[PDB]
């Protein structure tokens, strides 16, 4: 009757460091729809997290954006942190600038 | 625009 | 087809913590343009996409108007579907349903819908006849058996084969440059090796909108579809799309892989290799 959300963390322009961008945590095909997502910038949650309007898909699961604005370095990690009814434990996904 | 209110289930 | 207009309506009870949550939003194609949500400080419905700034007071008010009816109505069907599946008081259940209609390239109506699910599963549609009804259940029999002696069908019918089109052929005519311009993907293909006698081959599409896309990987020619992963379509944020298409290849093969991408807003479709 549930369904586990997907995952994809990725930054909305080709990541260049030092340069302002803005990064991406898109979850979809969940359900029920209540829903905790945080990106983290090195283990730490980032303030004023903006997110998309609820909608849902054709086979009727939900998707939602979570952003924020950023500047990636060469050193510092960003994640995207997600927990729903369906996980025993939060998820955290990294980062990776080729995916 | 939105349809009018249409009866409940 | 070529336009299409929707509203997602979810509702949501929620036993202990309020009355259940109502959330409406509008999109035409892959561009939402309203939102409403009864748990903000003021509920009322509020603009998404520029284009439909334009519209008076009375547009805002009228819906805001029908989703503050709406609130209250599926407040009333969570309570009713409670009782059809003999549910008890304690669990949180969520309604969903969604409509509108599909144009062609000519603008005219190709097809309209209205759907509903209770928890996930589909519950009743309007079939493509505008004029009856496919329940899944005993339940949605009542549900249907209500809608009749309402005439439901009819008001739908109605709308879709009117107000939906008219509405839907304006918002595209004011909105004429983003809604009827496609922007093609941006195109690349990257190379990682996995080992020393295997390498991953990226085919990116990115900026891309609307969210319509074909990518494919062939070899020699020929698609590989069961070994290609492609990642689900994702929203840059900007209006725009991005999507990928993988394939693990031997060592020194790369050139008989060919990436192939098919978008509205590219001249001719593209064929693009790894380019060392």
């Amino acid at each position: 009757i549930q369904r586990t959300p997907k995952i994809q963390v990725y930054s909305r322009h080709p990541a260049e460091n030092g340069k302002s961008n803005f990064l991406n945590c898109y979850v979809s095909g969940f359900h029920p729809s209540d829903i905790e997502v945080d990106l983290l910038k090195n283990g730490e949650r980032i303030e004023k997290v903006e997110h998309s309007d609820l909608s849902f898909s054709k086979d009727w699961s939900f998707y939602l954006l979570y952003y924020t604005e950023f500047t990636p370095t060469e050193k510092d990690e960003y994640a995207c942190r997600v927990n729903h009814v369906t996980l025993s434990q939060p998820k955290i996904v990294k980062w990776d600038r080729d995916m | 625009k939105p349809i009018v209110v249409l009866h409940g289930y | 087809g070529s336009h299409s207009m929707r509203y997602f309506y979810t509702a949501m009870s929620r036993p202990g913590r309020g009355e259940p949550r109502f959330i409406a939003v509008g999109y035409v194609d892959d561009t939402q343009f309203v939102r409403f949500d009864s748990d903000a400080a003021s509920p009322r419905t509020e603009p998404r996409a520029p284009w439909i700034e334009q519209e008076g007071p009375e547009y805002w008010d009228r819906n805001t108007q029908i989703f503050k009816t709406n609130t209250q109505t599926y407040r009333e069907s969570l309570r009713n579907l409670r009782g059809y599946y003999n549910q008890s008081e304690a669990g949180s259940h969520i309604i969903q349903r969604m409509y509108g209609c599909d144009l062609g390239p000519d603008g005219r109506l190709l097809r309209g819908h209205d759907q509903s699910a209770y928890d996930g599963k589909d519950y009743i549609a309007l079939n493509e006849d505008l004029s009856s009804w496919t329940a899944a259940d005993t339940a949605a029999q009542i549900t249907q058996r209500k809608w009749e002696a309402a005439r439901v069908a009819e008001q739908l019918r109605a709308y879709l084969e009117g107000l939906c089109v008219e509405w839907l052929r304006r918002y595209l005519e004011n909105g004429k440059e983003t809604l009827q311009r496609a922007d093609p993907p941006k195109t690349h293909v990257t190379h990682h090796p996995v080992s020393d006698h295997e390498a991953t081959l990226r085919c990116w599409a990115l900026g891309f909108y609307p969210a319509e896309i074909t990518l494919t990987w062939q070899r020699d020619g020929e698609d590989q579809t069961q070994d290609t992963e492609l990642v689900e379509t994702r929203p840059a944020g900007d209006r725009t799309f991005q999507k990928w298409a993988a394939v693990v290849v031997p060592s020194g093969e790369e050139q008989r892989y060919t990436c192939h991408v098919q978008h509205e807003g590219l001249p001719k479709p593209l064929t693009l290799r790894w380019e060392p």
